[PDB]
């Protein structure tokens, strides 16, 4: 399993794949890795499927009640660091879980979570199985003077290729891309198998 | 002799603390609500003082979450910690078991807490009474709370000062399936029969929802345009 | 001197508290019940008012499980809540011993609840009255329960507003082996003398379950069809 | 001034809480029981009143286990919590030992029970009395117990309504070891006396149990014999 | 205005809870108990009414273990479960420490149950008043006990109703050392000239234990050859 | 009748208990605060005594974070808990979440705490109202709360004792936008008119906060020149 | 009006509760202590009634530990049980710190107990006072403590019935470093005067204890020698 | 009708309770303090009657620690008390953070303690109020707190009966920076004028500590100096 | 991962790099290690994130807290004290972290506290994966009596040694020296690698 979020000018990217394993034996081609959590944020699932899920509907709530009882939207590092207190709070039996939550507030960002509630904020990073390789194209080719077009290529890319290399990764590889303008956006299915073709990819 | 103390039944068969509370409500502002199309709308009439009030910050419709908003009169503290309870128990369901599927059970869970205070001796009961409306996964549904803890579905309704008086209007005039245009008037003009022994209607407040999406509030000149 | 505070026997070994409550439930609308051919039928007079009310919504017939049902008369917030109680306290013992065996267990837990609220200081009775009718392990059983924690099993029976009535009416017209058809009819009938000091039955709730099957709902236009 | 509280005691030492209690014993049905041969008996006066009650349903002798019954007067709610009291209680020895050897040692515990709110302020107590008798390690046993937690054995007695009356019948003619058919036959007839102001002695519930065995509970027609 | 509730000292430093606690002791019957030669003895007035109570049954000087015995006054209730507390009280000992060595001790712990009624609000003082006595680690041992919570050795001494007449005829006769045989006689007299206004002594029930070994229950016809 | 204990609802739907709490507050020093430009102010009359009183020292305006004072009125002691429990509540946010994000918020807390003595029986109510200043995520916000925990938010506002007064006085004058310095003074003079009955407005205590950076004390001399 | 409940503070500033308390004591017996050559003694009045009391068993010295002894007045049941919890409590002193050292420390203990009943809600107050005499790590010390947790080291002092005489006959005559026998006698002139309105001294009741070794309780003789 | 009760508002915004409280403490001995030079001092007015009390053990101003003492006064009970309560918090801040840093801190502690019994029900507040004085991290600090949990920090002060008087003539005469020496006079000097209506000053307590070292305590001799 | 405070004249300066790693696989180049904790004071962090930012909050607002409660700033030695007494009071279920705080109220200091609330003062001491490097270069070239700028190249130079030697340290070094006069002051980014550059150091 293979997840990345992306931070660009005036937007954040976030995509992965969705092959979700036991071991070798890979049980489900489909599982979901993306959520959105709130109007200008999403969060990507990565380790123990059971901790992440009640994760994401817990953090999906607390943000909901939030923005009614403050009637303005939670800001990214207050998600990221509410997140941060609960996992640590709980390190000694930890939601075996690793956590990218990235958004649009004031600016984009984009912190990477541990299961012991390490928080640390980055202009773009990777989490999962197949880490190591995205961060091996990225390191080689994403620029912060990209547009939210070459963005999302160049993460179809990297998913691509962790795909190649990381027999725990696999299947439809999918990316929303969340603007101020528009807010969280999950892309077309169709026209993200397009782009694979276009970009001469695979599966 | 038997009005003074909240614990306990009368000879006659009633909680007279609880019927003191209702009162406290009547005394509230008034409100109403119902079922129309393919949603539910809900109108509260903001009557305002001072120059000095921020005007909107005093929001009689609270939501509890995107699908589902309430209204409330009484004893306006009461009301405020009576809402966020079913807000956070709101939050609770949805956590649980992924999804608010009926919103009946979200009012009896708020409905019992009143409840409690009614039999649990040393502790004064809820003065308030509110309506929660909001479309479920049964549909566009409408219920009313007062504070002895009675809970009831209506196809349309109201609370709060003038509640006699429009219920009645609606009992007469309400019109089944009529479309949120049509309905968001009969509404108003019934709000404004019952409250208008004082002629003004002053700047009601209004939202609304319809199966399929989320809640509407009406921006000022919209609800202007009714009025 | 005597009737101001429940807690407390009167010189005439009497609990006024208990009896104040059993007034409260005199007030309660009617309702009854009787075993017939293999089942068992509850009928509860269902008395509406204004046209702006949600029909069936008063639902005042309700159920417990599939093969057990339930109908109040009292405070009616009371009888909500001590509803909700029989309910999960029903799932309770299905959930340790697989099976709901022996319904008098379930309504035994209930009245015990209440039969509490008798005794520890502190807290206001139930101001309740309500009948258990299904079939279980044993077969079709009927039961009711009053707001001292009191129960008995009938072959027939009422309670609520007109109790006396009714219930001297079977006294004398109960027939024994009476097939579902003739039997709903003897109650409506039975209902009818009783309330009925005012001419119009208007629209009852009645419902039915019979061994080897689970409960039945009369749909508007059957009751319709007796009444 | 000293008789409207139950805490507390009056000037002259007592509990007018306890004693208004026992004023509503007094005011319950009339049963007694007695040793005789190789055995004990329970009589009460089933007296009944519409022909819509379910008959032999108002068991007033019950059973505690196979070889113990009691049989209860008073506020009949407060008698059936405390019966099931006993019963669980009765279980507990059983699992625990594996054998209930001495049935004096169940009747302490529910008499603990009683006497508990006796002095722990909050909480009205329990407003009834019983006996029970059976066959225990030690052989037929006979005891009575009243709200203020009292117990003694006997050798034949009363309790409810009559008991001053029927108490003093057998106090003069109970014969010791009286065989089981002239035991009943002693028993109806003093109780009999005793209630029987009014004539009719309706229709009696007897039991009885002879070391040994189990409980034999009378039916209709053998009662009827000595009836 | 201050004798109506317990907690509570009065103007003058009382706590009249306590003293209409102590009333109930002295309505309560007569017994006493004395030290001599090399144990001591306890005699209690064991006045019956209706040939219908199980005779012996109705034992006033009970066993708490063995080696020690006690009786008691007041509210019958109220000392068998002050007695039975001292029974397990006392095991508890024998069972930490391997033997009961000071019987004082025994004594002061259930001293100290009834202590703490006295002041802990909510709650009833014990109406009882009983005395111990038995022979311990020390020798033959003699004390009594109130329902303040008093307790006090002696060498002889009475409680219950005849009292203050009994205690001063020993205050005045009472011989040292006396043989058990004489001991007993000069008891049974004392109690007799004080409860005797009545005449006739009926059958007193009477115990003794000695130096070196258990307790001995005088039988009948024993207790008869000195009465 | 109803006007001597605080529990409960008076017949009219009021808590009288609440009431009086808020004639506590009517005799509490006069204070007010507004928006302006681009921030907030807060100004108290600080009304001195004794040249023995250690001036400064009676800080009536209190932090409760750097970006975030409050002012208050009614019994001292109260008010000062009240404070302290917002300022560790304030911390609490701070720690979980890294960052008070919404002030709104921090007062809602300190609310609920104040309704909860509203109903949970045994316990005085808080006798203070008070006002919080600040700026948010949001931006300034101005905020108040009474002793029955309602909360609204304003454009500008008074407490205390010439509430009435000063705010009518705004209610006409206030001037939406108006930069600091002029916005400094409306309020002086504001404050002046009301409490002003005796003429002098002695030392006025006045802090302010703008966006962009931290609340701002002013010093003596500096309030000394708008006065 | 105002001295009917202990709870609460009188419109003069004075716990009503707590005088009431006083009072009981004043009717205490008569007892005393002082400090002398290089110890400290203590003196109680022992009044006897009846020939049928254990004469020394009404001890009204106590030892806490062969080191420390205190003496009491005041309701005698309250007595008992707060000796033992200083004895408990100085053994705990013991155990964890090893030894003792400081035995105003013990006193102030015992204090703190009875100062809680004087305002944590329902519980009524200790009627009783006494005084704690013995030589610690600092040397001979002598402290009396009231009902009200009041406590105070003194030179020589008394307390009981005849505390204002005999102690005025002391604040006189009292002689700094009176060796042993002058002091006991001094004293037991002072207990003289003062309670002697009634001629007889009786039997006094007196120990002593001197730095350097543990305490001495005089024999019926030696204190005879003194009378 | 208001002024029996503590609990409770009055209709005037006004706990009486804590009213009735203030009471006791004008009842109180006379002390004061101030700030002088680089240190604060304490003084007390040391009022003895008999020849009997021992002298220097009724010390008035007690140590905390060796940087901060206090003075109280009211029911000496609740001083003490609530001095040991300050005395182990003292110690508590010292033994997590290492050190005592601001005494402010630990008198406000001590108030929000004595806050608590003004609205948690049933029981009685504190009746006493006191001044702690010392040198901290921020330097010599002068505070005063009330049984309403109200605290302030003074320049000088005084409490408990002839605080108006004292309070006044420093109000006049105080002068900021007077050495000790000076101080202390003026000191003694307002402290005899108030409580001086009968004349004899008689021998006052007097301690001082100032920046840079630990509390000095004024021996007789040095103090007679100034008297 | 490398931090270091030292002591002089009238003065406190604290710098850290900035690299955090998962083993080997150094997945944050820009992490935050230095924070001011109160105006006159600051803190360096190591060891567990999550343990570390927790603590560091904490520390922050009971710091607020007080300052307004007290109308004083606490003393060095009292939050280095505080610190101790929470760290140990869970030695048994610990925070796995070590601590440097260091500020300025009457004197410059600088306390070492350990995860078992073990507390120390020093004229200077380091923390962290690189910490016996700069010991060294400190043991051989710190002085007493240097200036605060000599001082800041001081440091710069020590943990750029380290930064030689230790895989587990890098980034950007950043530092923050606190004076009475200026407070607590960060020095801006180009001017640290300015000096840097100066010296003839590199990254």
């Amino acid at each position: 399993t293979t997840t990345v979020g992306i931070t660009l000018k005036d937007a954040v990217i976030m995509a992965t794949e969705r092959r979700v394993t036991m071991e070798n034996f890979i049980m489900h081609k489909n599982g979901k890795k993306l959520f959105q959590i709130d109007t200008y944020t999403g969060m990507t699932i990565a380790g123990l499927v059971g901790d992440a899920q009640v994760l994401v509907r817990y953090m999906k709530a607390e943000l909901e009640l939030y923005r009614l009882q403050r009637r303005v939207n939670m800001p990214i590092e207050a998600v990221a660091t509410l997140l941060s207190n609960m996992l640590n709070q709980v390190k000694y039996m930890p939601y075996m879980v690793q956590l990218l939550v990235g958004g649009i507030d004031t600016a984009p960002h984009v912190f990477s979570i541990d299961a012991a509630g390490g928080s640390v904020e980055d202009i773009y990073a990777s989490t999962g199985s197949g880490s190591p390789f995205v961060y091996g194209v990225l390191e080689s080719q994403y620029s912060e003077k990209m547009t939210v077009d070459e963005g999302v290529d160049l993460v179809i890319r990297a998913i691509s290729a962790a795909k190649q290399r990381d027999s725990a990764s696999g299947g439809m590889i999918d990316v929303a891309v969340i603007t101020r303008k528009d807010g969280y956006v999950q892309l077309p299915t169709d026209q993200i198998e397009s782009r694979i073709r276009k970009l001469g990819l695979i599966l | 002799a038997y009005d003074r103390a909240i614990t306990v039944f009368s000879p006659d068969g009633r909680l007279f603390q609880v019927e003191y509370a209702r009162e406290a409500v009547k005394k509230g502002s008034t409100a109403l609500g119902m079922k129309f199309a393919n949603g539910v709308l809900l109108i509260s009439d903001k009557k305002v003082r001072s120059r000095l009030i921020e005007q909107n910050s005093i929001e009689k419709i609270q939501l509890i979450d995107d699908y589902v908003a309430a209204v409330t009169s009484g004893l306006v503290a009461d009301a405020r910690v009576l809402v966020d309870f079913a807000r956070i128990s709101a939050q609770q369901e949805k956590v649980t078991y992924g999804s608010l599927v009926n919103i009946e059970n979200l009012v009896k869970r708020v409905a019992d807490q009143m409840q409690q205070y009614t039999q649990y001796g040393g502790v004064r009961p809820y003065g308030v009474s509110l309506i929660f409306a909001g479309i479920d996964q049964i549909g566009p549904r409408l219920f009313d709370c007062d504070p002895a803890g009675t809970i009831n579905e209506y196809k349309a309704t109201a609370i709060g000062s003038g509640k006699d008086a429009v219920v009645s209007f609606l009992e007469r005039e309400y019109k089944e399936n009529l479309p949120e245009k049509e309905a968001v008037t009969l509404g108003i003009k019934a709000l404004k029969s019952s409250l208008e022994e004082g002629e003004e209607l002053k700047a009601p407040e209004i939202a609304s929802i319809t199966v399929g999406n989320k809640y509407r509030i009406y921006d000022q000149e919209e609800v202007k345009k009714f009025l």
